[PDB]
């Protein structure tokens, strides 16, 4: 397993470095705990408008107010 | 039904294969450096 | 024959991009969205021998909002009749639609 | 006012195409033990100039040509198109702001081959003709890499915008997350403008033998009007400069600087080294530069998502 | 010496610096003094044209502020 | 006349389609194959189009007729050409007059004659090219999609080493 | 707009130097030139291995075409869909090149 | 007159352009290209009087016949004089170049290549020292200074 | 309808008469092809964004790439009949009226 790998790497390190980076590129986003976080950002990037909800009565998860503390927040962002 | 236009036609082969009905010469004459002076070469290339 | 593979394994191989009122990246609406909204729903179930007939409208709306024929052919009627009234003087622009009067907003 | 914009931009291009021959030949005549010019001029300074002079009044051939119209028609892409090269370029400011400058450019070095591939065809000689083959298949080989490589970056970048490209390395060069990507790219533009060790037009005659000084003096300066321009682009991709938006000038000084110096690299390169045999640099492309930009597409795929640093797609 | 070859290093960089101070001159004078305003997007459209309309002189650079409102 | 550019560009088109298909050579069907390629992109850049404008310059353009201008200089090396060129010519001026004149026609269905500005849309799409984002839903929508092209690309590869190769 | 006015005097400054290039020494009456190449008269030879890199590019070039809107692809909220099929069309590339190289293919242009 | 003063600096621009811009194609025959190689040599350095070595005919300028001119060369040298663009010169190098030199009876041999092209600058020496061929380039570039080009094109 | 939209079918048709009937260069017949899948890609461009349908505007670089692809199929037919005759004349393929 190292004597084939010895060969190939004084034989052709190119292939050995490509097929490397490749291996890393496969397995290393279901390795990474960061990879979480990119969904959540590219979910958090408002492109369209928040259109309002007509107030039922009982919605106490949605806010009346931007500012106002229920609703999701963006602080794992700001600190990270 | 041989007619008088589709006479001519002879069978297709027993094998369904037909004949295939050369390479390049070139001459590198007197008119180039990386030949150290005075050289004609004529090449026979095959690609 | 129509093997329909999607609807019996439950897969979405190409459903999506089938018409204009499904989801778009970004909630992106095409401009005859709610004309091609109301013609699936009125078609939905009924066959499409009863959807040629029984839904003839809702298919016209959308038809002509995807060609504006109609549209182009009421501007071409309005711009012609005012090409002849200045060809002929009893007609003169306002200045809201000569280009002198500093737009709204 | 816009046109007064155009010709600055592209009556310097030209004027830097000619005093870069002086600069070639001079930084080639030191590196070599020897001086280049320093006669004609002051320092050599009028020898790009007498010699433009000198080429626009000999005879020019006017051959039997396969296609009068596409012997003419060489020339004129070729200069078009190593003109248009330069009108996105965010010197910090470009001349056409686009949001696909990039992939603008990109397809616009991918048309410079027409150039070689009529000038081929415009000359009678086949073996002229099987050097411009050659040639093109040179040019269309290193666009791949080209295209990956730029791919790649762009993963970086967010967008296609050239612009966007100056808010990207605002802290760090490009050069420092991706120098394997920066080494293969250089290469490669090396390669595109059929530059040394990858030119197969002086030695085994090139496709533009035929043109003797009426388009030829056109048709070279076209080309090193791509050779900064990639040099630039280079610059602009890898090595991006510091942009303070109430002096621009300190970009532009910056920039400019490092793209002389890059543009040397390439003097200092085709000094030092024997040319590529055909087939070789065919196996630097597909054997060696294609597998590892590959990999490394696939690791700047993969590399933002797994660190949480998408860039911004505005 | 090899400082011979810096002449004509230092006009290639002068044409090489024309085009970009060049365009940086006429943006800002074409433009109010300030950038040419970037418009990628069509929201960025979509405000250079109101800027366009509310200046009154069919300039979008001519900046209209609080003095204009009541 | 700027209001009709698109329209004018389209003319153009159509006489670039009537320069090559006369066919006086591959060569000269080459060139009005890619002159009619930079038309037909000028006519897709105007409607916003610009990143499948970009993909007839890099790909139509940049990279399949240089193959086939390559190939035509490999392998391949007057009166019924010229013919059907001002016939054509004829058939499409005779056709621009008529709709110039009369601002609709119907050769085989019905077309207003006025210009394609007034069939856009007047709303915006905030921070991205539409088409851009269509785009890139390639791999997220996308999926069998990228599937089938991609094993046809790799099936292709694999035909086209195939039948080259003579044995 | 004023990419069109760029791209026109682009083509005209080029279109100007050519013509002038061309028949600026043609005032002149130098001498008239009769005239009586490594091939003389033979027939251009066809290389199979020069239109094997030429399609190889284009089947390259497709793929680089599927490639290209990855940067605004990396903008999803569907990422790992979109990070799998990225994956999966460099893959078929890497795959396509190595069919390539063991065919022997990429050979004598190698 | 004043036209024949704009005639006279026109012929000044372009002498100058011509001398000044010298191309000779990089073509020798026997020992006198490695002088003439010497001429080339950092030493000398032709490049810096605007000299280059051009492999094709088509862009050289001036044709150094440099070496022994035998009797099987001579069409093919007149095949190279013949596909250079006008204006261009000959300057022969060395005795075998000149008049035949040390192969002058030969049977072989051309004597003199002003038999097969027109000479302009004839160079004495067997070799010719590379200071001497830097010589005779630079009255070459003195014969170019004063020609009449224009002045007699406006006088005919 | 739209005005251009005549012209792109009228190029299509052009090139499609071109293709039919000419008997002439092989090369010839897949410029005319290659003619019809410009004006289709043409074609389905503007109205794609005519209609703002987003999710298919990746369809005519689906166009281009399998079109495209077969390009290269056609070429390399040639390259085999640019291998056995010399030209790419189609009435040199007539070994299989008998
Ligand atoms: C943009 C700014 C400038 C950029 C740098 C360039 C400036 C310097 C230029 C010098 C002169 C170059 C002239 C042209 C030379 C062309 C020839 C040549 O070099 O061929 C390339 C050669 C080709 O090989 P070769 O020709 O030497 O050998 C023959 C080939 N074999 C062996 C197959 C028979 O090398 C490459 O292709 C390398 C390309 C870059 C590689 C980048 C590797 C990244 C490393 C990743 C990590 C590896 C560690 C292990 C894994 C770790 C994982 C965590
Ligand atoms: C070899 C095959 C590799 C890819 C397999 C599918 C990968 C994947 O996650 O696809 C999810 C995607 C998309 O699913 P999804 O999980 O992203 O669904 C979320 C809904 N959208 C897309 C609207 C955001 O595809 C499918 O689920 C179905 C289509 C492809 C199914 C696999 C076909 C394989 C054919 C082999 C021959
Ligand atoms: C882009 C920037 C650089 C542009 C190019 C350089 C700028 C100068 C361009 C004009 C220079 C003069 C004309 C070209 C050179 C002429 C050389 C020559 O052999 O001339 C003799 C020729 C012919 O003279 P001739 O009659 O002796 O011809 C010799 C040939 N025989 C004897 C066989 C007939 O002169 C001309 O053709 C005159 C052309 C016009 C000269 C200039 C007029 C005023 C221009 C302002
Ligand atoms: C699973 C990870 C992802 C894999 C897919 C992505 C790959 C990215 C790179 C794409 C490369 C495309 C082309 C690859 C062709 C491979 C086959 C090959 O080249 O075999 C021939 C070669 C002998 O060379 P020869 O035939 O003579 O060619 C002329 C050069 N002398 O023989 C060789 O070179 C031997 C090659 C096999 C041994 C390579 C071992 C590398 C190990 C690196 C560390 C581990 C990486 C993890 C993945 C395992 C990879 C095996
Ligand atoms: C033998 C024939 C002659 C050969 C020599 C001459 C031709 C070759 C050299 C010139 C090549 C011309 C290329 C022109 C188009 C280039 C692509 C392009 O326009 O991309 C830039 C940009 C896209 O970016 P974006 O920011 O989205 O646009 C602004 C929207 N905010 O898009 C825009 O900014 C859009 C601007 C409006 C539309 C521009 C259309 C230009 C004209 C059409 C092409 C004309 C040339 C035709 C021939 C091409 C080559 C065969
Ligand atoms: C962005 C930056 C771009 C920069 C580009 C330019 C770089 C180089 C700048 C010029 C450098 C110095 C040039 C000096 C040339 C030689 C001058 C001279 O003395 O020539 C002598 C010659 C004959 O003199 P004569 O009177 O006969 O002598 C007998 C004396 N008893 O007399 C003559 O030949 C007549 C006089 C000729 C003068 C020519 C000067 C150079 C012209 C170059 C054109 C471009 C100039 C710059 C353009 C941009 C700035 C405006
Ligand atoms: C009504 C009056 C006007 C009529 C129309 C004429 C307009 C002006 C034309 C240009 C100037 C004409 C005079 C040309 C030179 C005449 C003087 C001369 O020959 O001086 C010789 C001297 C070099 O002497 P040399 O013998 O070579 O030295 C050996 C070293 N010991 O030479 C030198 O020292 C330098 C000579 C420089 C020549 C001028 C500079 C080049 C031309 C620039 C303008 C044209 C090109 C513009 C740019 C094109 C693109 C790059
Ligand atoms: C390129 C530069 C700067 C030098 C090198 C050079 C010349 C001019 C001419 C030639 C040349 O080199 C080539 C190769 O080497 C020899 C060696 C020769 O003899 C040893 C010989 O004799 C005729 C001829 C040649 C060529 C020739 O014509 O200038
Ligand atoms: C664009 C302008 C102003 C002029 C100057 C100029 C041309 C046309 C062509 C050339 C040129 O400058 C130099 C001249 O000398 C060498 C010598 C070379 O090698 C000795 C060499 O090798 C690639 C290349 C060259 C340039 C070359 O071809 O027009
Ligand atoms: S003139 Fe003399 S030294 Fe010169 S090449 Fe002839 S034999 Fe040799």
């Amino acid at each position: 397993v190292a004597a084939f790998l010895k060969n190939v790497w004084a034989k052709e390190p190119v292939l050995v470095a490509s097929f490397a980076i490749a291996g890393l590129a496969v397995i290393l986003p279901t390795l990474s705990p960061y990879t979480k976080y990119s969904l959540m950002i590219n979910r958090a990037t408002p492109y369209n408008y928040p259109v309002p909800l007509r107030d039922d009565g009982n919605m106490p998860d949605v806010p009346s107010h931007p500012q106002d503390p229920q609703g999701p927040s963006l602080e794992w962002l700001k600190r990270l | 039904y041989p007619t008088k236009e589709t006479a001519h036609w002879k069978p297709p082969p027993w094998n369904d294969v037909d004949p295939p009905k050369s390479n390049l010469t070139l001459n590198f004459g007197p008119q180039h450096p990386a030949a150290h002076g005075v050289l004609r070469l004529v090449m026979e290339l095959s690609g | 024959p129509f093997f329909d593979v999607q609807k019996k394994l439950g897969v979405d191989l190409d459903h999506w991009m089938t018409i204009q009122s499904a989801e778009q990246p970004h909630r992106i609406p095409a401009r005859c969205h709610a004309f091609e909204k109301e013609w699936i729903e009125c078609a939905h179930g009924i066959g499409s021998i009863r959807a040629e007939k029984e839904c003839k409208i809702e298919f016209e709306d959308f038809r002509e909002c995807l060609l504006r024929q109609k549209t182009m052919k009421r501007l071409n009627a309005i711009k012609r009749q005012r090409d002849k009234l200045i060809k002929e003087g009893k007609y003169t622009p306002p200045p809201h639609h000569s280009g002198q009067e500093d737009l709204r907003p | 006012m816009f046109m007064i914009n155009v010709l600055t931009l592209i009556i310097p291009i030209l004027l830097a195409v000619a005093f870069l021959t002086l600069v070639e030949r001079k930084v080639l005549g030191y590196m070599q033990f020897r001086k280049g010019p320093n006669v004609v001029g002051p320092y050599g300074l009028l020898q790009p100039i007498a010699d433009a002079i000198k080429l626009f009044i000999k005879e020019p051939l006017r051959p039997a040509t396969s296609s009068i119209s596409m012997f003419i028609l060489a020339p004129i892409l070729a200069l078009t198109l190593a003109l248009t090269m330069w009108i996105p370029l965010p010197m910090p400011y470009p001349l056409i702001n686009m949001n696909l400058g990039v992939l603008f450019m990109l397809a616009m070095s991918s048309l410079a081959v027409y150039s070689i591939l009529w000038s081929g065809w415009a000359s009678n000689s086949k073996y002229a003709l099987i050097g411009a083959l050659r040639a093109v298949a040179q040019t269309i080989s290193y666009e791949v890499t080209l295209a990956i490589i730029l791919l790649s970056v762009l993963l970086m970048n967010g967008s296609f915008t050239l612009s966007t490209l100056i808010i990207t390395q605002e802290q760090v060069w490009l050069i420092f997350p991706a120098w394997p990507l920066a080494m293969m790219w250089f290469i490669s533009t090396l390669a595109e403008t059929n530059r040394a060790p990858f030119d197969l037009t002086e030695g085994e005659s090139g496709f533009n033998v035929e043109y003797a000084a009426g388009p030829f003096a056109l048709f070279f300066m076209a080309e090193y009007a791509n050779i900064i321009m990639m040099n630039i682009f280079t610059t602009t991709l890898f090595l991006g400069a510091f942009h303070n938006p109430y002096m621009p000038e300190l970009y532009t000084i910056n920039f400019t600087i490092k793209s002389l110096l890059l543009s040397i690299t390439f003097l200092w390169i085709r000094a030092s080294y024997p040319r590529f045999r055909y087939d070789q640099l065919m196996h630097l492309l597909w054997k060696n530069f294609l597998p590892l930009t590959l990999a490394l597409c696939m690791w700047h795929v993969s590399l933002p998502i797994l660190l949480s640093s998408i860039p911004p797609q505005t | 010496m090899w400082f011979e070859v810096l002449p004509g290093i230092a006009v290639m960089g002068v044409c090489l610096f024309i085009p970009g101070m060049a365009t940086a001159r006429i943006h800002r004078f074409s433009n109010g003094g300030r950038e040419k305003r970037v418009a990628h997007y069509s929201y960025q459209w979509y405000l250079m044209e109101r800027d366009r309309r509310v200046s009154g002189v069919n300039r979008y650079y001519v900046s209209k502020g609080l003095e204009n409102i009541d | 006349m700027m209001t009709y550019i698109v329209f004018i560009l389209s003319i153009i088109f159509v006489m670039g389609f009537v320069g090559f298909s006369s066919k006086p050579s591959p060569i000269y069907g080459g060139l009005g194959l890619i002159v009619s390629g930079g038309v037909g992109c000028g006519i897709v850049l105007n409607f916003g189009g610009s990143f499948l404008g970009l993909m007839v310059f890099l790909i139509y353009l940049g990279g399949m007729m240089v193959v086939f201008g390559y190939t035509t200089a490999m392998a391949t090396e007057n009166k019924v050409v010229l013919g059907t060129f001002i016939t054509g010519l004829l058939m499409e001026f005779l056709m621009v007059y008529y709709v110039l004149k009369d601002k609709e026609v119907e050769i085989v269905f019905k077309f207003n004659g006025m210009g394609d500005w007034v069939i856009y849309d007047t709303g915006d799409s905030g921070f991205f090219s539409e088409e851009a984002m269509g785009i890139a839903a390639l791999y997220s929508y996308g999926t069998w999609l990228v599937i089938v092209t991609g094993w046809s690309l790799l099936i292709g590869v694999v035909v086209i080493m195939e039948i080259t190769r003579g044995n | 707009m004023n990419l069109m006015i760029t791209l026109l005097t682009n083509f005209t400054l080029a279109t100007l130097l050519v013509t002038i290039a061309f028949w600026l020494p043609q005032l002149n009456v130098y001498s008239e030139k009769t005239s009586p190449d490594p091939m003389g008269s033979a027939r251009l030879p066809f290389s199979m291995k020069f239109f094997l890199v030429a399609i190889t590019f284009l089947l390259f070039d497709l793929e680089i075409a599927l490639l290209l809107p990855l940067p605004w692809a990396s903008q999803t909220t569907n990422l790992n869909t979109m990070l799998t099929m990225a994956l999966l069309l460099i893959f078929l590339l890497a795959v396509s090149l190595a069919y390539e190289w063991t065919q022997k293919g990429l050979e004598w242009t190698e | 007159s004043r036209g024949e003063y704009v005639v006279a600096k026109l012929d000044d621009l372009i002498n100058w352009a011509r001398r000044s811009s010298l191309w000779p194609m990089t073509f020798g025959l026997a020992c006198c290209a490695v002088e003439m190689m010497h001429m080339a040599a950092p030493r000398y350095d032709m490049d810096r009087f605007g000299v280059v070595f051009r492999a094709s005919p088509r862009q050289s300028d001036v044709m150094i016949v440099a070496g022994t001119l035998t009797n099987k060369m001579a069409p093919a040298l007149r095949k190279v004089y013949d596909q250079m663009p006008e204006p261009r010169y000959v300057v022969s190098m060395g005795s075998c170049a000149n008049g035949g030199g040390y192969y002058h009876y030969s049977y072989s041999v051309v004597r003199g290549c002003d038999r097969i092209v027109p000479v302009d600058i004839y160079v004495p020496g067997c070799p010719p020292t590379a200071e001497a061929l830097l010589y005779g380039i630079l009255q070459l570039q003195k014969k170019i200074k004063r020609e009449k080009r224009l002045r007699i094109w406006y006088r005919r | 309808m739209s005005l251009v939209y005549m012209n792109i079918m009228m190029a299509f048709t052009v090139s499609l008469t071109g293709l039919l009937m000419y008997r002439s260069h092989l090369m010839s017949s897949l410029l005319c092809l290659e003619g019809m899948m410009l004006s289709l890609f043409i074609l389905a461009t503007l109205m794609i964004l005519n209609s703002h349908f987003t999710l298919a505007s990746m369809m005519p670089i689906i166009l281009l790439v399998f079109a495209a692809c077969e390009a290269a199929l056609g070429l390399s037919l040639l390259v085999m009949v640019s291998n056995t005759y010399g030209t790419d004349y189609v009435q040199n393929l007539n070994l299989l009226q008998c």
